[PDB]
C-alpha cells in the first residue's frame, strides 16, 4: 500500500520536526532555570495513535479517563469504554458497535501473532474483567464477570456467558443459550424473563456513560481552572 | 482430532487445546540408543588412532605407497609430453636451471 | 557501480523494518536477492562475444579495488546470483538474511575484481561470518566452524607477504600490469598455491570440509557448497596462472599428484559414510580435483571445460544438499539407519533424489556429462594415462552414489511424506537450469 | 517415417510416466503404449524396405549441435544406413510383441502403467543408440539404455537380491563404460572426428581396439563380466526377454560391428572361451530363465568370434543378433507363460505334462528351441552355420581351437534346451498348480514372434544365406550331427557320477564368490585406510588444551 | 514376531566379527589389483624401456 509509504514519511518527518521542537523546548527551560520538564508525573494518554492509525470514536461515545483505545480502534454510537479498561487495536483493528459497553478494567483485544480482529456487535455487555481476545460477539451478548474469550470463537446473537468462565479457541456458542465453566460447556436455553432483563441492561449503561462524561466534563473544568 | 484451521483458513495455533497439533515435529524419528552410540564414535574416530603396528605399515605401502606412485607417474607424463612435442628437458622444482615455457615465436 | 550502490543500499534497508511486519520483512529480503539475478542477466545480455577479453571495467583510484568481467566471472555471477534467493527462501530470522546479504556483496565483488590486494580484501572479509553461520549456537558445531576459519587463515598468511612482494617489485597489485612485469615467481606461487589449494579442497588440507559442509544449515551448503569452493577455481584462472607462468609449469607433477590422490582418496573414503550430508560433502573433493587438473593442464580449451564443471556442480551439489536439508528438517535426522523406503512415502523427493544422483555421477542429459568429457579431453591432450586413472575409476563414484540411493529409497517404508510447494520450489531452478546446460548448453 | 522410429517410443514412456497417466488408468496406459509401439514398428519397417533393399541411406540434422568447444564437435544427427534399418527393424518389432505380453502379464501389478513407460523408455533409449551417427550419441543411448536397465531389474524394490541385482549391473557396466569412454578419447585425438563415416581405421595405437572392446565386452557379458547377466533374471519376464533379445546385450555387438578396429585375438579368445563356458553354465542349471540366460552369453560369444573373422564375418555376426533376437525372446514369453501357469515355480524339476500350459506356449517354446539348436531349414540354422563354416577356413591358427570350441558349444546348446523342453512337458507331473494362461494377447505376442522366425527363412538377412563356402561333407554336416548327439543324451537323461566337477560347473566356476573378495573386500578395506588412518589419523591436527 | 512360526524366528545370529582383512591378503589383493586394472601404465612404461635400449644399441655400435 503506497498510500501506507505516503503516510509513513509524513509521520516519520512529523516526528523528527516534534523531537525537535521539544529538546529546544527544554534547553529554553533550562536557560530560564525552571525545571518543571523534569516531572514524573502519570503520561497515561486515553487515546493512543499507533503511527497513522487514530482511534475513530464516534461523538456520542465515551472512554473514561482511566480507560484507553489503542491503534484502530471503531466505537459507535452510544458505546462506552468505562474506567480502567484496556482496548487495544495495535497489532490487529478492534470494531465496536453501537450502544455496548465495555465495563471497568476489562480488556479487548487482538494482539497474538495469529488473530483475526476483534468484531463487537449491537448491544453488548461486557463485563468487569473479562478478557476477549481475537473474537467475535454477535447482537445482544451479554460477557460475563472475569470470563475469557479466546481467538476465533464465535458467540452469536442472544447467548449468555457466565460469569468466570472460559471458551475455547475457535469455539462456536449458538443463538440463546447460557454456557458456563471454565471448559465452557452449554448449560440451559435463556428463559424469557432472563432476556428482558438482557434486553434493558444496555441503555442503562447509555444513560450511566451520560452522566459519568458529564462529570468528568466537570473534572477537567476545575482542571482548566488552575492553569488558565 | 486437532482443528489448527477455520472455515475461512486461518491457521490456529492451538497452544491451550488439549489435542496433540500436526506440525514440523510430527515425524521426527524415535531415536535407538545404540544407533546414536554408534554415530556418536564414528562422528569421533580420531580419538581411537594409534601407531600400533597394523596403523604404521598401512600408512606407508597404502598411503605413502600410492602418493608416491602417483608422484613417479606425474612425472613420467610430463617428461614423455615434453619428448613427443620436441622440448628438451625441461625445469621442474628442483631440477637445476633449464628450460620452461616455450616461446610461441620458436618452431619446435 | 552507482547500480552496486543502489542494490546494497536497498539490500541494507531490511534492518530498518521493525520486526513486528513478518510479511513485509519476508517480502524485502527475497526482493533484496532477486534485483541482482536480473541485474547480471543484463549484464550477460550486454556482453559482446566478439569484442574484448575484459569488458565492463571500472577503477576506482588509488584504492586498489578495480573490476571487469570475463566469461568465467560472468557465469559464476550469474550461478551465485540463482542461489541466493533459494537461500533466502530457507531462513527466517533477520540475523540469516543479513548474513547472506553480506556474504552475496562480497562474493559477487570478489567474482570480478582485477586486484590481488583487492580480491585478498573481499574474499577472506567473510570470515566471521562464516563462522558465526557454522558455529551457531543450538544447532551447529563450534569445531567446525573453529577448522574452516583456522585453514582459511592460514592459507590467506601464507599469501599475504607475497601478494606485497610482488606489490613492491613492480610498484601494483593490478593484474594487467603484474602479468606484464618480471616478477619471483616461485614465492609468489607459493603464496597462491597456499590459499587455493585451501580453498578448493585439495589434500592434504581438506580437513575442514567435512566437518563445515555438514555442520552448517542447509543454505549455508548451498553456498559453501554451490559457491565458495569456486573462487579457488577462479583464483587459479584470473590471478595465478597469468602472473606466475613458469611457475605454474614446473609444479605440475606435484599439483597433478596432489590432484590424483585427493580423487583417490576421497572417492575411497566416500564408501564408508554412514552418514547422508557426510556422503554429500566428500563427493565434491574428487570433482574439484578434477576441476583443478583441468585448469592446470592448461591444453585443449581448459578454462571452457574447467568453468563448465564448476557450474555444472555448482548446480547439482546444492540440490543434493536441498534433498538431504528436506529430510533432516522433517525428520530431525542425518543418519542412514533411520530412512528406508521414502520411494513409496516421497515419490516426488525420491524422483528428484535419483535423477540428481545421476546428474552427480556425470551421467548424459545432465551438464557434468559434457562437463566431464571435455576436462577429459584437456587432461588427455597432456598425456593419456592421467586421464585414464580418471576413466578407469568411475565404478568407485557410481557405487557409493547407487548404494545411498538405494538404501535410502528402497526397503520398508518408513520416514517424512512428500514435498510441500516450498521445498519443490527450492528446488526446481537448479533443475531446469541443469535440463538447460545438459541438453542445448550453447548457441 | 524416419524420425518416428526413434522419438515415438520415447513419447510414448513420456505419456505413460507423466501425470497425463493418472487421467488414463492402467487400461487406458495400455492401449497408449501398444499404440506408440506399433507406430514406431511400422516407420521401422518403411526405413528396412527403403536401405537394406534400395540401398538409399538418410541423414538428419534432428536437435542442431549439442556442444562443439575447440575441435570436439558433437552434433545432435541421425544417419540411417544398412546396420541401423537391420538394428531398427530388430528391436521395434522385438518390443511391439514384449509390450503387448506385458499389457496382461504385469495386469495385476499394482504399477502397471509405470512398468510399461519404463519398457517404452528403455526402447527408445536403445533406437536412439542405433540411429546415432557419431560416438557421443551413441554414448547417450548407451548410458540410457544402462539406467533403464536399472530401473526395470529392480522393478520389485521391497525385494533386497533384485536391488543388489540392479546395482550390480550397474557397476559392472560401469567399469567397461570408463574403458569405452578412454577408447572415445584415444579415436577422437588421432582421427579428428566423432562421425562414424569418417572413423576409418587401418592401422590404430593398439589401445583403440583393445578399450572398446572392453567397453563392448561389458554390455554384451562376455567372459568376466558375464556376472551380472545371470543376476538380472530377478526383473519381471518381459525385462528379461527385452534385456535378452533387443536391447542392451546386442549393443557391444552392434559397436564391434559398426566401428570394425578390433584386433582379431583378443575378440576371437574372448568369444570362444565365454561361448563354451556359457555352454557348460546353462548345462547344469535348474532355474528355468537361467538357462535362457546363459544361451544369450553362449550366442553372444558366437557373434563376436564371427566379427573376429573379418568383414564377410561381420556381416554374418549382424546376422545372427538379428535372427537370435526373435527366437530368445520367443523363448523368454513361453517361459513366462510356463511359469504362471504352474503357480510363480521357476524349478525344472517341478513341471511336466500338458496341462499347466497352453497349445500355443508349447509350440512356441519347441519352434524356438528348435531356431536355437541350429535344425535343417530353421532361421538360426542359417546364420549360426554361416558362422561355424567361417571359422573352419580361416587361416589364423587361433581360430582352429575357436571353431572346436564353438562345437562343443553346439553340443551343449541342444543338450540342455533339449533338457528344458523335455522337464516342462515330456516328464510326469511334479508340481502343485495348474493355472494355465489362455489370454489372447500374449498370445499372439507368440504368434508375431514366430512370423519374424518364419520372415528370416523366406528373406534373409543378407546376401550370405545361400552362398556357398566349399567344405566337404564330413565339416558340413557334423553341426547336424552334434544337435542329434545333445537330444539324444538330453532325452536319455543321464548323468555322471563325477560330482566334484558337476558342483564345480553347476556353482558356476565361482566367479561371484571369487570377485567377493579379489576387488570388492579390498576397496572396502582401501577405504577404511584412507578415512580413519589418513583422515581422522596422519593428516588430523588437533586442538591445544589448556 | 506374529510371522516367525511362518518364516523362522530370530534366534539364530550372523556368525562375522565385523573385522577387518588380513594386512597380508590386503596388500596381495590389492597389488593384482593395480596390476590389472592398471595395465595400460605397465604397457606404456614397457615402451618407453623398449624404446629407450634400442636408441642406446644405436649410440653404441655407431660411434666405434
Ligand atoms: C514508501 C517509503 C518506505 C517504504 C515502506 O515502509 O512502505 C510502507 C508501506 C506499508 O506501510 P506500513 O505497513 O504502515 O508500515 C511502514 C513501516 O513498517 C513503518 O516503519 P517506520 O515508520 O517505523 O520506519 C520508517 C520507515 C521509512 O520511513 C522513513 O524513514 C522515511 C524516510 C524519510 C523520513 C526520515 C527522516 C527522519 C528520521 C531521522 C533519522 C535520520 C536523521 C536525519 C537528520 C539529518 C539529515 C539531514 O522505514 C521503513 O519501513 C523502511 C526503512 C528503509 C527506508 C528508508 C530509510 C533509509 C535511511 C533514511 C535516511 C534518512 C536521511 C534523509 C534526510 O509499504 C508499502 O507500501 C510496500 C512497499 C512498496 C512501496
Ligand atoms: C556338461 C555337463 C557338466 C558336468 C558333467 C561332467 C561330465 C564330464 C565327463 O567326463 O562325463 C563323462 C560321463 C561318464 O562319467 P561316469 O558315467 O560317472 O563314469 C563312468 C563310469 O563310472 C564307468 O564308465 P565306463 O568305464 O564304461 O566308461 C565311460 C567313460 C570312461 O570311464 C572311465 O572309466 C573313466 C576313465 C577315463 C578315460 C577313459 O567313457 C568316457 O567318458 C570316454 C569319453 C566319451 O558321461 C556320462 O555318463 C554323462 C553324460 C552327459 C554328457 C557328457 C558327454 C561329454 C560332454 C563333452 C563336453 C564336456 C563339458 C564339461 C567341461 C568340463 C568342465
Ligand atoms: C609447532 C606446531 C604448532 C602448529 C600446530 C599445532 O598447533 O599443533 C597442535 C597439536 C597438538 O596436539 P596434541 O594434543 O599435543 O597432540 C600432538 C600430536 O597429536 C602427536 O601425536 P602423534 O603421537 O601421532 O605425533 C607423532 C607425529 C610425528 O610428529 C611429526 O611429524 C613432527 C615433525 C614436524 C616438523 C615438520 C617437518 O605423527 C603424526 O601425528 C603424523 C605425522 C605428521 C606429519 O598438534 C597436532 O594437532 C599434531 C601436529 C602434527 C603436524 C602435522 C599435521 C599433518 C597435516
Ligand atoms: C543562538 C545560539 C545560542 C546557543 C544556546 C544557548 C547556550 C547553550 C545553553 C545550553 C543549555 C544549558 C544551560 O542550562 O545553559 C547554561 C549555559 O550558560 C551559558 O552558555 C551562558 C554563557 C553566557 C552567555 C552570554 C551572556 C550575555 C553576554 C552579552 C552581554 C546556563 O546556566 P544556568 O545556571 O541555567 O544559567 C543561570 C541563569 N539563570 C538564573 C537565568 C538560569
Ligand atoms: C571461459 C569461457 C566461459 C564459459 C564458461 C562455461 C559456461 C557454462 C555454460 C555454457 C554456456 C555457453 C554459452 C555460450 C553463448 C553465451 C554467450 C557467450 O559467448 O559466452 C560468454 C559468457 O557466457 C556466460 O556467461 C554463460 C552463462 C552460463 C551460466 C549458466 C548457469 C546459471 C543459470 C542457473 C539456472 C537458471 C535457471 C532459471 C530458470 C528458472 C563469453 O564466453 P566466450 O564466448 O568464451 O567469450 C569470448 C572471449 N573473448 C571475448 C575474448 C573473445
Ligand atoms: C566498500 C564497498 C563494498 C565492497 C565493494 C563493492 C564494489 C562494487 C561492486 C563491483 C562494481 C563493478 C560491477 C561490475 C561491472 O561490470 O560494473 C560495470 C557495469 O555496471 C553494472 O552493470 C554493475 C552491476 C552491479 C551488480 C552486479 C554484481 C556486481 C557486484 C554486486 C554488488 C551489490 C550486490 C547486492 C547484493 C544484495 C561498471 O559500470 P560503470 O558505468 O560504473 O563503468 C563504466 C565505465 O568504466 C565508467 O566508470
Ligand atoms: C494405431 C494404434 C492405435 C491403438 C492400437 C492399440 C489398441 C489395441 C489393444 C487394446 C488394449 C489391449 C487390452 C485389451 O483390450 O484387453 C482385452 C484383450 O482384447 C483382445 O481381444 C486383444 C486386443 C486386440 C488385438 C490386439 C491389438 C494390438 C495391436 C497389434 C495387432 C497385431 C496383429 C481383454 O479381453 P477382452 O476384453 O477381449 O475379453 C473380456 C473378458 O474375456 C471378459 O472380462
Ligand atoms: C529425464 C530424462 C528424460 C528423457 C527425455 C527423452 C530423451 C531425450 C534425449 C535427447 C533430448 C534432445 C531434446 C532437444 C530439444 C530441442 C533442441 C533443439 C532446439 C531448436 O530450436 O531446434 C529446432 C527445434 O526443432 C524441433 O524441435 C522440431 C520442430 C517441431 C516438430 C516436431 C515436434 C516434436 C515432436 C516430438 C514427440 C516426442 C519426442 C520425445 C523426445 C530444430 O531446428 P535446428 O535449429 O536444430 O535446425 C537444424 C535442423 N533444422
Ligand atoms: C552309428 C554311429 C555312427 C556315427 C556316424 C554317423 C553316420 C555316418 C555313417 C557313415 O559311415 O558315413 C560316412 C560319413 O563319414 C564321413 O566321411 C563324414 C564324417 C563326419 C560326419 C558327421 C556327421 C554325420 C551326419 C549326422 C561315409 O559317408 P558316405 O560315403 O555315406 O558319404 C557320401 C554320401 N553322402
Amino acid at each position: 500500500n503506497p498510500i501506507n509509504g505516503l503516510k509513513t514519511i509524513l509521520h516519520r518527518v512529523g516526528f523528527a520536526m516534534r523531537e525537535s521542537g521539544q529538546a529546544l523546548e527544554r534547553v529554553g527551560c533550562r536557560l530560564q532555570g525552571v525545571y518543571s520538564f523534569e516531572e514524573k508525573l502519570n503520561r497515561h494518554a486515553t487515546v493512543l495513535p499507533m503511527r497513522h492509525n487514530v482511534p475513530s470514536l464516534d461523538k456520542t461515545s465515551w472512554v473514561a479517563p482511566s480507560g484507553m483505545v489503542s491503534g484502530s480502534v471503531t466505537l459507535g454510537e452510544n458505546s462506552s469504554v468505562w474506567y480502567g479498561a484496556i482496548v487495544r487495536g495495535d497489532f490487529q483493528p478492534v470494531v465496536v458497535g453501537s450502544n455496548s459497553n465495555i465495563q471497568d478494567a476489562a480488556y479487548v483485544g487482538a494482539t497474538s501473532e495469529f488473530s483475526g480482529p476483534v468484531t463487537i456487535g449491537d448491544n453488548v455487555s461486557v463485563g468487569h474483567g473479562a478478557v476477549l481476545k481475537g473474537c467475535t460477539v454477535g447482537d445482544n451478548v451479554l460477557i460475563g464477570m472475569n470470563s475469557i474469550i479466546s481467538e476465533h470463537a464465535e458467540i452469536q446473537s442472544g447467548a449468555v456467558i457466565a460469569a468466570g468462565s472460559y471458551v475455547e479457541e475457535g469455539t462456536t456458542v449458538p443463538s440463546g443459550e447460557v454456557w458456563a465453566g471454565s471448559p465452557a460447556k452449554k448449560l440451559r436455553d435463556v428463559r424469557a424473563g432472563e432476556a428482558e432483563y438482557l434486553k434493558s441492561l444496555p441503555g442503562r449503561y447509555t444513560e450511566l456513560a451520560g452522566e459519568h462524561k458529564g462529570i468528568m466534563k466537570v473534572l477537567k473544568m476545575k482542571q482548566a481552572e488552575y492553569f488558565a | 482430532e486437532a482443528k489448527q484451521f477455520t472455515p475461512d483458513g486461518k491457521y490456529m495455533p492451538g497452544i491451550f487445546s488439549k489435542a496433540k497439533p500436526l506440525d514440523r515435529s510430527t515425524q521426527w524419528v524415535h531415536k535407538n540408543p545404540y544407533i546414536e552410540a554408534w554415530y556418536y564414535r564414528r562422528d569421533h574416530f580420531e580419538n581411537e588412532f594409534v601407531w600400533n603396528y597394523r596403523t604404521t605399515i598401512e600408512a606407508l605401502w597404502f598411503l605413502g605407497g600410492f602418493t608416491a606412485a602417483a608422484y613417479a607417474l606425474s612425472v613420467f607424463a610430463f617428461r614423455q609430453a615434453d619428448r613427443r612435442s620436441g622440448y628438451p628437458k625441461r625445469q621442474i622444482l628442483g631440477d637445476e636451471p633449464a628450460m620452461v615455457l616455450p616461446d610461441e615465436r620458436q618452431f619446435y | 557501480m552507482f547500480i552496486s550502490v543502489l542494490l546494497i543500499l536497498f539490500a541494507l534497508c531490511v534492518t530498518l523494518i521493525p520486526e513486528a511486519h513478518y510479511h513485509m520483512v519476508r517480502v524485502w529480503s527475497f526482493v533484496a536477492t532477486i534485483i541482482p539475478m536480473w541485474v547480471v542477466t543484463w549484464m550477460w545480455w550486454n556482453f559482446d562475444a566478439s569484442g574484448h577479453g575484459l569488458q565492463m571495467l571500472v577503477i576506482l583510484g588509488r584504492s586498489h579495488l578495480a573490476f571487469g568481467i570475463d566469461g568465467v566471472a560472468l557465469s559464476l555471477m550469474l550461478l551465485t546470483t540463482v542461489l541466493f534467493p533459494i537461500c533466502m527462501m530457507l531462513l527466517r530470522t533477520v540475523a540469516g538474511f543479513m548474513t547472506f546479504i553480506l556474504l552475496e556483496v562480497l562474493v559477487l565483488s570478489a567474482l570480478c575484481v582485477l586486484d590481488l590486494l583487492g580480491f585478498y580484501i573481499l574474499f577472506e572479509a567473510s570470515l566471521i561470518l562464516l563462522f558465526l553461520l557454522i558455529g551457531r549456537a543450538p544447532y551447529g558445531s563450534l569445531e567446525a566452524a573453529y577448522k574452516i576459519v583456522l585453514y582459511t587463515m592460514a592459507g590467506s598468511l601464507v599469501l599475504l607477504p607475497t601478494l606485497f612482494m610482488i606489490y613492491s617489485e613492480c610498484g601494483t597489485t593490478n593484474v594487467l600490469y603484474m602479468t606484464c612485469a618480471y616478477n619471483h615467481q616461485t614465492v609468489l606461487g607459493w603464496g597462491l598455491l597456499a590459499v587455493l589449494a585451501v580453498k578448493i579442497p585439495l589434500m592434504p588440507v581438506h580437513l575442514w570440509l567435512p566437518e563445515a559442509h555438514v555442520a552448517a544449515p542447509t543454505a549455508g551448503s548451498v553456498l559453501l557448497a554451490g559457491v565458495l569452493l569456486k573462487l579457488g577455481g577462479i583464483g587459479f584462472l584470473r590471478f595465478m596462472l597469468p602472473v606466475v607462468p613458469e611457475f605454474c609449469v614446473s609444479v605440475f607433477p606435484l599439483v597433478s599428484t596432489l590432484c590424483l590422490v585427493s580423487f583417490l582418496f576421497s572417492t575411497l573414503s566416500t564408501l564408508r559414510q554412514i552418514d547422508l550430508k557426510k556422503i554429500v560433502a566428500y563427493s565434491s573433493i574428487a570433482h574439484m580435483s578434477m576441476v583443478t587438473l583441468a585448469i592446470f593442464s592448461q591444453s585443449e580449451f581448459s578454462a571452457y571445460s574447467s568453468s563448465f564443471l564448476m557450474i555444472a556442480h555448482g548446480l547439482i551439489s546444492p540440490a543434493l544438499f536441498l534433498i538431504v536439508g528436506i529430510l533432516y528438517d522433517r525428520a530431525h535426522t542425518k543418519f542412514i539407519l533411520y530412512f528406508s523406503g521414502l520411494g513409496a512415502s516421497m515419490p516426488i523427493g525420491s524422483t528428484l533424489f535419483f535423477l540428481f544422483t545421476l546428474g552427480n555421477l556425470a551421467f548424459p542429459l545432465f551438464p557434468n556429462f559434457i562437463a566431464e568429457v571435455l576436462c577429459m579431453v584437456s587432461i588427455f591432450a597432456v598425456h593419456e594415462l592421467l586421464a585414464y586413472v580418471f576413466c578407469v575409476c568411475q565404478v568407485l563414484g557410481a557405487a557409493y552414489g547407487f548404494w545411498a540411493f538405494n538404501r535410502v529409497v528402497h526397503g520398508l517404508p518408513r520416514g517424512p511424506a512428500d514435498v510441500t510447494r516450498t521445498e519443490f520450489h527450492t528446488v526446481l531452478p537448479l533443475l531446469i537450469g541443469a535440463v538447460w546446460l545438459g541438453i542445448k548448453p550453447m548457441a | 517415417m524416419f524420425l518416428l522410429s526413434v522419438f515415438f517410443p520415447l513419447l510414448g514412456g513420456l505419456v505413460n510416466t507423466s501425470p497425463i497417466a493418472r487421467f488414463l488408468g492402467h487400461r487406458g496406459s495400455s492401449i497408449i503404449a501398444i499404440g506408440c509401439m506399433v507406430v514406431a514398428f511400422i516407420s521401422s519397417v518403411v526405413i528396412y524396405y527403403e536401405v537394406v533393399f534400395m540401398g538409399c541411406a538418410v541423414s538428419v540434422d534432428v536437435f542442431g549441435t549439442w556442444f562443439s568447444v575447440g575441435t570436439f564437435h558433437a552434433g545432435w544427427t541421425f544417419n540411417f544406413d544398412l546396420l541401423t534399418a537391420n538394428m531398427l527393424f530388430t528391436v521395434t518389432g522385438v518390443s511391439m510383441a514384449v509390450h503387448m505380453y506385458a499389457c496382461d502379464y504385469m495386469r495385476q501389478d499394482p504399477h502397471l502403467n509405470l512398468f510399461l513407460g519404463y519398457l517404452s523408455y528403455f526402447t527408445g533409449f536403445m533406437c536412439v543408440l542405433v540411429a546415432a551417427d557419431n560416438l557421443l550419441v551413441m554414448l547417450v543411448g548407451w548410458e540410457g539404455i544402462g539406467v533403464c536397465s536399472y530401473l526395470l531389474i529392480g522393478y520389485w524394490s521391497h525385494r533386497l537380491s533384485a536391488v543388489k541385482s540392479a546395482q550390480k549391473a550397474i557397476l559392472v557396466n560401469r567399469v567397461s563404460d570408463g574403458l569405452l569412454m578412454w577408447g572415445v578419447l584415444w579415436v577422437w585425438y588421432h582421427l579428428g572426428s566423432l562421425e562414424y563415416d569418417l572413423l576409418n581405421v587401418y592401422s590404430a595405437s593398439g589401445f583403440v581396439g583393445l578399450s572398446i572392446l572392453i567397453g563392448a565386452m561389458g554390455k554384451s557379458a562376455q567372459i568376466l563380466f558375464h556376472v551380472w547377466l545371470a543376476d538380472a533374471m530377478e526383473g519381471p519376464t518381459p525385462v528379461s526377454a527385452l534385456i535378452h533379445a533387443a536391447t542392451l546385450v546386442t549393443a557391444g555387438v552392434y559397436l564391434l560391428v559398426r566401428l570394425h578396429i578390433h584386433d582379431e585375438m583378443f575378440v576371437i579368445i574372448v568369444g570362444s572361451l565365454t561361448a563354451f563356458m556359457a555352454g557348460v553354465f546353462g548345462a547344469t542349471q535348474s532355474d528355468l530363465k537361467r538357462v535362457i540366460a546363459y544361451s544369450t552369453c553362449s550366442q553372444l560369444g558366437y557373434m563376436m568370434v564371427s566379427l573376429g573373422l573379418g568383414e564377410t564375418g561381420g556381416e554374418a555376426s549382424m546376422g545372427h543378433l538379428m535372427t537370435h533376437a526373435s527366437f530368445k525372446a520367443a523363448l523368454f514369453l513361453a517361459a513366462g507363460m510356463v511359469i504362471s501357469g504352474n503357480g510363480g515355480n521357476q524349478h525344472i524339476a517341478r513341471y511336466g505334462g500338458s496341462a499347466h500350459s497352453a497349445m500355443f506356449t508349447m509350440l512356441t517354446l519347441m519352434v524356438a528351441s528348435l531356431s536355437l539348436i541350429g535344425w535343417p531349414e530353421l532361421s538360426g540354422f542359417y546364420s549360426k552355420e554361416t558362422i561355424l563354416n567361417l571359422a573352419a577356413i580361416c587361416a589364423d591358427p587361433i581360430a582352429d581351437v575357436a571353431h572346436t570350441l564353438l562345437l562343443l558349444t553346439a553340443m551343449l546348446t541342444s543338450a540342455y534346451t533339449t533338457k528344458l523342453f523335455y522337464q516342462c512337458f515330456m516328464v510326469d507331473f511334479s508340481g502343485s498348480s495348474v493355472t494355465p494362461v489362455r489370454n489372447v494377447l500374449p498370445i499372439l505376442a507368440m504368434a508375431i514372434l514366430l512370423l519374424d522366425i518364419m520372415l528370416k527363412v523366406w528373406v534373409g538377412t543378407n546376401l550370405l544365406s545361400g552362398m556357398l563356402f566349399f567344405l566337404p561333407w564330413g565339416v558340413k554336416t557334423l553341426p547336424f550331427g552334434l544337435m542329434v548327439a545333445g537330444i539324444l543324451t538330453a532325452t536319455a537323461a543321464v548323468g555322471s557320477e563325477r560330482f566334484t566337477l558337476i558342483r564345480f560347473c553347476g556353482s558356476r566356476w565361482g566367479f561371484d564368490q571369487l570377485f567377493a573378495r579379489s576387488p570388492v573386500n579390498p576397496i572396502f578395506d582401501l577405504g577404511r585406510i584412507t578415512w580413519a588412518i589418513g583422515d581422522r589419523g596422519l593428516l588430523s591436527v588437533g586442538n591445544l588444551r589448556a | 514376531t506374529s510371522l516367525d512360526h511362518v518364516f523362522g524366528d530370530n534366534s539364530n545370529k550372523l556368525n562375522y566379527n565385523f573385522e577387518p582383512m588380513g594386512m597380508g591378503s590386503l596388500f596381495i589383493r590389492t597389488m593384482v589389483m593395480v596390476g590389472v586394472f592398471f595395465f595400460p601404465v605397465f604397457i606404456m612404461i614397457n615402451d618407453d624401456y623398449k624404446y629407450t635400449s634400442f636408441l642406446d644399441k644405436v649410440a653404441a655400435a655407431k660411434a666405434a
